């Protein structure tokens, strides 16, 4: 229901157990074999976000979400299962529960936290209390009505990679 | 920063709360339409009294941008917008006297109303009966008495808080929350920039003179032939240069001659291919007009209804305690999923509309889907016309007789010929002049020229003079009841239509045709013409440095109105036409008249 | 390579190959075959 975000990205690790354990879509390393593959332990990157977005979910990015919290790599590569979440997560009270971050002030690479939550200026007014004339927070509510598309809409998002990692994988056969 | 980046992060604050506020005002006002209450009325109760304050204070809150130093259009139109202001433009007493003006008949406006002492018996609802003599109305005391009626009784049930409202807004009009009445407005036609980009100022309005001047010997002779049926059915007496009241029919319209139809369907013996009667001959029906007429009209591919809309859609008008009419109704989030929904009936006629309703929305979208308030349309004279004008111009004959109605029995024999031809002519022709002086009045009417002090002598004597043209009683100045527009109150202006029509007469030429169809000069076309798509993309539509000449026209079409191949069409029209309207003369020589 | 990366640049990476080893061996037989000169003139001086 809920995850660990783009900085709590959590070692949820998914491995070093014996292996006694929805559209597909395809862009990266070879993916029609299952077993080859390296997933060797797992920070988990996963959220249930925007849809629309996918596109820049992709390399070299340019936009709102790319210039001031997160761009993806260029060399983001990997098949996954682009499924809709309509019926679980279409709310209809409105729902702002989920926090997305406005402004970044750091060029940063993947793959770790910033937890800057400082009553957050974007502008020049010293906000002594008193919001207005550029005075801002640094995380920014959703809201979700009744009836939110695709975009907004979260998939049970799995656009990601099958990434290449560092470590002996867990998958196989006999 | 720039204008761009503090309206940018204010907007993207801003299209959140603006969207999503009159977003839950829009819902709630679909939830009220389910179930009626006050809390529904601004929340419906919370949220309308929340919206018109969010807006209000949105300008006092974000009133803070300059003009001077911009040599260009997005930003300087742009912060001109923004800096138009509500709750806030003017000094403390004066505007305070504004707001209960606006709000307080913006509420009685619609409370006012009366009865009458004729008949010590009643003075219950009227609509229904005089509607049945709106739909079969012929009759000649009931026209003098009735235009004297209505408007008599509109005045003052308007008058005391549009009084207040229009009235001393009027005054004030006089000298009108801007400037006043005449040159500066006739000082903005020419667009703010210089050598090079803007606009003229006279070759529309010369153009309209040049077709109408000599278009009068249309209504010579089609008023002739619907003359002789109106008089035939209408009031008492027979020359060429008469006198007229209007009004009840039973109530306003009576506009058209392609209103005075029925009694002059289209065809006669053989049944017409008439979308009830031929396309119940092709099986197509209403509630399957919407479903089976996605099909049966849009068999291209209408937008579908969203799924759970289509669930909870109570679709006609609900006639339970919901009191609710879907005259068409349109719902759009956008939210970077891109969803539109609209009550629409969908004919031919709404084919058209279905097309370019996308495309009239393609319209707002361009002020409407653009980066917020870059936003920004082509000009002012474009703005509902543009679903009405190129639903007119979407009219393909032929391109819908592949898809299936119109025969070509565009014939010349006499009497049917007469009836068949000319109504099609009929309607492509229409009238222009008191629309015309009106909107000329309202152009000449922002600087300052309009006198006002002599009262009696002067409003007495320039009132019987401009009022002039017949009606029982006067509907007019002194007496005041004229200034009730609802084209003043809701801000629909005609011009518009007006101006898309040239420019549907031009692109729709190219458009039914010449992309390479079957047949005539008038047909159009675009079939199978991606081409012509990206063509539109391409040679008049992106703004004022090279114009609207520039990206879509000068392939889909140019500038001006014509009637060239409606002239192939139109030239039966003035040789009859000519022949004999003897029976109506030009001007007023007041000695020989029909209606006196 | 092949189980991972295609030749789009593996044909790049055989060609490479196959030019530097064109240097490398043509230069194997190269100094080898200048080295053969000098050894052979100092066959023909020795047999002398």
């Amino acid at each position: 229901t809920r995850f660990a975000s783009v900085y709590a990205w959590n070692r949820k690790r998914i491995s070093n157990c014996v292996a006694d354990y929805s559209t597909f879509k395809c862009y990266g390393v070879s993916p029609t074999k299952l077993n080859d593959l390296c997933f060797t332990n797992v920070y988990a990157d996963s959220f249930v976000i925007r849809g629309d977005e996918v596109r820049q979910i992709a390399p070299g990015q340019t936009g709102k979400i790319a210039d001031y919290n997160y761009k993806l790599p260029d060399d983001f590569t990997g098949c996954v299962i682009a499924w809709n979440s309509n019926n679980l997560d279409s709310k209809v009270g409105g729902n702002y529960n989920y926090l997305f971050r406005l402004f970044r002030k750091s060029n940063l690479k993947p793959f770790e936290r910033d937890i800057s939550t400082e009553i957050y200026q974007a502008g020049s007014t010293p906000c002594n209390g008193v919001e207005g004339f550029n005075c801002y927070f640094p995380l920014q509510s959703y809201g979700f009505q009744p009836t939110n598309g695709v975009g907004y809409q979260p998939y049970r998002v799995v656009v990601l990679s099958f990434e290449l990692l560092h470590a002996p994988a867990t998958v196989c056969g006999p | 920063s720039t204008t761009e980046d503090l309206a940018k992060t204010f907007l993207e604050k801003f299209n959140y709360e603006a969207e999503e506020l009159s977003y839950q005002n829009s819902l709630a006002s679909w939830n009220y339409n389910t179930n009626i209450t006050d809390e529904n009325i601004q929340k419906m109760n919370i949220a309308g009294a929340k919206w018109s304050a969010f807006y209000e204070e949105e300008s006092q809150h974000a009133k803070t941008y300059p003009l001077e130093e911009i040599q260009d259009p997005i930003i300087k139109r742009q912060l001109r917008a923004l800096q138009q202001s509500g709750s806030s433009v003017l000094s403390a007493d004066k505007r305070e006297r504004l707001n209960t003006i606006l709000n307080a008949m913006s509420t009685i406006y619609s409370t006012g109303k009366a009865c009458n002492p004729n008949n010590p018996q009643e003075c219950l609802l009227l609509e229904p009966g005089l509607d049945d003599i709106m739909e079969n109305s012929k009759d000649y005391n009931e026209r003098l008495w009735a235009w004297e009626g209505w408007r008599s009784e509109v005045g003052k049930q308007l008058r005391p808080l549009y009084e207040e409202y229009v009235a001393l807004k009027n005054e004030m009009a006089r000298a009108n929350n801007y400037e006043d009445y005449g040159d500066y407005w006739r000082g903005d036609y020419e667009e703010e920039w210089a050598d090079g980009y803007n606009y003229s100022r006279n070759q529309l309005i010369e153009d309209v003179e040049h077709t109408f001047t000599q278009i009068k010997p249309l209504y010579e002779h089609l008023h002739a032939y619907v003359r002789a049926k109106l008089m035939d059915a209408y009031p008492s007496r027979i020359s060429p240069t008469g006198c007229l009241p209007a009004h009840l029919l039973g109530d306003m319209w009576g506009r058209f001659w392609t209103n005075l139809y029925p009694l002059m369907v289209p065809f006669g013996q053989k049944p017409n291919i008439d979308v009830t009667d031929a396309m119940v001959n092709q099986s197509w029906d209403a509630r399957r007009i919407f479903k089976e007429a996605e099909k049966f009209f849009v068999s291209v591919g209408l937008p579908n209804m969203t799924e759970g809309f289509w669930q909870n859609s109570m679709l006609t008008e609900p006639g339970d305690n919901r009191k609710v009419v879907c005259h068409p109704t349109a719902w759009d989030l956008g939210k970077h999923d891109f969803r539109i929904k609209m009550c629409t009936k969908v004919t031919m006629d709404d084919f058209l509309t279905a097309h370019h309703e996308m495309g009239h929305i393609q319209y707002d979208m361009a002020y409407a889907a653009q980066p917020f308030l870059l936003r920004n349309g082509a000009n002012e004279g474009f703005h509902e016309a543009v679903g009405e004008i190129m639903s007119l111009s979407a009219a393909t004959p032929n391109h819908l007789k592949n898809i299936g109605l119109l025969p070509p029995d565009f014939s010349e024999d006499s009497e049917t010929d007469i009836n068949f031809l000319l109504k099609q002519a009929l309607t492509i022709v229409g009238t222009l002049p008191f629309t015309y002086m009106l909107e000329k009045w309202r152009w000449m009417v922002f600087k300052g020229e309009i006198p006002k002090e002599q009262w009696m002598q002067k409003w007495w004597e320039m009132k019987r003079d401009i009022v002039g043209v017949v009606e029982p009683l006067p509907h007019d100045e002194t007496y005041c009841d004229p200034a009730a527009l609802f084209h003043v109150a809701n801000d629909y202006s005609f011009i518009r239509y007006y101006t898309r029509t040239i420019y549907q007469f031009q692109f729709q030429e190219a458009l039914c045709q010449i992309a390479k169809h079957e047949g005539p000069l008038y047909k159009c076309d675009i079939s199978n013409s991606r081409e012509a798509g990206q063509k539109l993309h391409e040679m008049l539509s992106l703004g004022r440095s090279k114009p609207w000449t520039f990206a879509l026209e000068r392939v889909v079409g140019a500038k001006t109105m014509d009637v060239r191949p409606l002239l192939n069409y139109f030239e039966p029209l003035f040789t009859w036409l000519k022949e004999q309207n003897r029976n109506s003369f030009v001007g007023w020589n007041t000695d020989w008249s029909p209606y006196a | 390579i092949l189980s991972r990366l295609d030749p789009p640049e593996a044909e790049v990476q055989i060609d490479r190959l196959i030019t530097g080893r064109l240097q490398s061996l043509q230069t194997y037989v190269t100094q080898q075959l200048i080295r053969a000169a000098e050894i052979r003139a100092s066959a023909n001086l020795a047999a002398t």
